[PDB]
RNA sequence: ACAGGUGCUGCAUGGCUGUCGUCAGCUCGUGUCGUGAGAUGUUGGGUUAAGUCCCGCAACGAGCGCAACCCUUGUCCUUAGUUACCAGGGAACUCUAAGGAUACUGCCAGUGACAAACUGGAGGAAGGCGGGGACGACGUCAAGUCAUCAUGGCC
């Protein structure tokens, strides 16, 4: 019953790791149904494949907030968090990948006088 | 100590002088002759002038006057530190600050800052302070100490100034000229002997001779100090 | 071109003059009442030398705190002057209000007091350079770490206005925790209006 | 009496603001030099986002800028657990909001005037300023504002 929290640029997700069949349920629904994007499915399964343990442990996932492609990354980071809490040895190799690094990029402020974070009104002679 | 023996100077090598091309006419009388494109200071003139300077410095030590020591040269500096520590007189060896005596009032604040840093080091102030701030403060301590360390206890203007390598120390000679305070200097052949109360025409490029001269001066000062004590008791 | 020091310093190292809580609708009227009280009190006490005023209004009765260099005259004889000012202040406002006076240990340290003195000097035609120098010197004698004085306008009746500033001491404006004291006053000289700016830095 | 004027004068002004420009610059005391305007410091070898620091040097120090302090996220901890959260009716987790903890070229290896520094490496959520914001120095443009408001003159 290991548990961990992973976030990606908005979202928080909570991951639960225990031995079992290895079926993955996201937000009380199947992962494949929950995610409509192959890329996000791949982000969700990115860490387990790295050390060839896709079905070793049962996964229970609940992820509120943020967006479609940020929730996948948050789930990945939570899976890494639970795996590192489980095992010390994996941490170095998982670090070499860097999946254990929380994303620090978030949507930045719009600076007044600028249309966007950095876009500036063009002037024509 | 008042009289400086002749043979030891010759063994030290004072008589050697700089090359002819850098020869200065004003020195001329002191230089007896030139051999192999090297000038030779005459033994008699230097012995007599050294005797007069020793008498003067012993006279000051009798009255407890404070005589500054200037040791800028890499060779002179270490021996000046050691001899000045024994003599009890202030010295500066690593570097000579521009306008030290003329602008001594400004230097008072730096001297006081060095003293209070030493006090806060003594009283254990480091423990309260952070490690990085303690380290940087200690580094500032060391940087100030190297320059002002010798003169910090002077607490005044020196009545007399003793200098080696007058040519390199010309700036201090100008400061002493402006103040009017007596200056005693060792002048090598190239160095200009002007604007000095007492001239000792000696080679300063030799570690051994520099040690000999500083040792003699310190011995004279010390003997003056015990002679002063005898009067008190 | 320079931000008001007090505004930036409010965040961390300073306490807001006005500290009252009100609901959105209540806020609009509460602020206006406070501003009216401040303006009327300033006009009434202009003759006296007064520092910045700290006003707290709770529901119903309001409470006012005033610090002045001269407490005696503002109190009056046995509180007579303060009682009259209080009755008028009750009339203008609602439920009876209470005002208390706190003595100031040193008038020179407070920025407003020195600027008021300089404004009176300019009104009485004392030379601006003399005014700035004496005002700055008094602070150094008092023990204030830093004082800076800037005068803008037609000093001496000159046709062309010019700005003269004098510093004596460290006055780090950009150090938010420098708790620098700033007040602005205007001197009504006959030839033209003169702007007086005073910066006082007591420390951290 | 006057009040009143969004009537004139921003080239009489106060206050506020743009600008060079968040560019790294602008100076002051004392000391020295020159008859003098003035020079030095503030230059020079290295280094930085920086007049950042370092070593020499007739300069020794200081101010004001730079940097720091402050706000906001990025990991973690304490506090409280409702109108939030339920992992199994509970308080573990998320979140919300008041505090601290961490990061400091700290550590390893190097290049380096035995120096400041820089180059790579470990750990960490974060590595060298971690990202963003606030802060706009002496002054330059008689730069914009008498129509926020204030005031001299004039009508």
């Amino acid at each position: 019953r290991n548990y961990g929290t992973g976030r990606r640029k908005t979202s928080t997700a909570r991951v639960f790791l225990a031995k079992g069949t290895g079926s993955i349920v996201v937000n009380g629904k199947p992962l494949d149904e929950y995610f409509s994007r192959e890329t996000s499915r791949m982000v969700v399964r990115q860490p387990l494949e790295l050390l060839d343990s896709p079905t070793a442990y049962d996964l229970y996932i609940t992820v509120k907030g943020g967006g479609i492609s940020g929730q996948a990354g948050a789930i990945r980071h939570g899976i890494t968090r639970a795996l590192i809490e489980l095992d010390d040895t994996n941490k170095p190799a998982l670090k070499a990948a860097g999946f254990v690094t929380r994303d620090s990029r978030q949507v930045e402020r719009k600076k007044l006088g600028l249309r966007k974070a950095r876009k500036r009104p063009q002037f024509s002679k | 100590p008042t009289k400086i023996e002749m043979r030891d100077l010759l063994q030290a090598g004072a008589h050697f002088g700089h090359q002819t091309r850098f020869w200065n006419p004003k020195m001329g009388p002191y230089i007896f002759g030139a051999r192999n494109k090297i000038h030779i200071i005459n033994l008699e003139h230097t012995v007599k002038a050294f005797n007069e300077a020793l008498n003067y410095v012993n006279g000051l030590a009798s009255k407890k006057n404070k005589v500054l020591f200037v040791g800028t040269k890499r060779a002179a500096s270490g021996i000046i530190a050691e001899q000045a520590t024994r003599a009890g007189m202030p010295y500066v060896d690593h570097r000579w600050l521009g306008g030290m005596l003329t602008n001594w009032k400004t230097l008072r604040q730096s001297i006081n800052r060095l003293k209070e840093l030493e006090k806060q080091a003594e009283d254990g102030t480091f423990a309260k302070l952070t490690k990085r701030e303690a380290l940087e403060r200690t580094r500032d301590m060391q940087k100030l100490e190297r320059s002002l360390g010798g003169i910090k206890d002077m607490g005044g203007l020196p009545d007399a100034i003793f200098v080696v390598d007058v040519d390199h120390e010309a700036i201090a000679i100008k400061e002493a000229k402006n103040l009017g305070i007596p200056v005693i200097g060792i002048v090598d052949t190239n160095s200009n002997p002007d604007n000095v109360d007492y001239i000792i025409p000696a080679n300063d490029d030799a570690i051994r001779a520099v040690s000999l001269y500083v040792t003699a001066m310190a011995d004279a000062i010390i003997a003056g100090k015990e002679y002063a004590q005898t009067q008190a008791s | 071109q320079k931000v008001h020091p007090i505004g930036i310093r409010l965040g961390v190292v300073k306490k807001h003059n006005a500290n009252w809580y009100a609901s959105p609708k209540q806020y609009s009227e509460y602020l206006i009442n406070d501003i009216q009280v401040r303006e009327y009190l300033r006009k009434k006490l202009d003759s006296a030398m007064i520092s910045n005023i700290m006003i707290e209004r709770p529901t119903g009765a309001a409470k006012i705190t005033i610090a002045t260099a001269r407490p005696g005259i503002v109190i009056g004889k046995k509180g007579e002057d303060i009682e009259r000012l209080q009755k008028e202040l009750t009339k203008m406002m609602g439920v009876p209000a209470q005002v208390n006076i706190e003595e100031i240990t040193s008038p020179d340290l407070d920025a407003r007091l020195v600027a008021d003195g300089i404004g009176s000097q300019l009104e009485r035609r004392v030379m601006f350079r003399r005014a700035m120098k004496r005002a700055v010197q008094n602070s150094m004698r008092s023990g204030a770490k830093g004082i800076k004085v800037e005068l803008s306008g037609r000093l001496g009746g000159a046709e062309i206005a010019r700005t003269e500033w004098y510093r004596e001491g460290r006055v780090p404006l950009h150090t938010l925790r420098a708790d620098i004291d700033y007040a602005s006053v205007r001197a009504e000289t006959t030839y033209g209006t003169i702007g007086v700016k005073v910066w006082i830095f007591r420390g951290e």
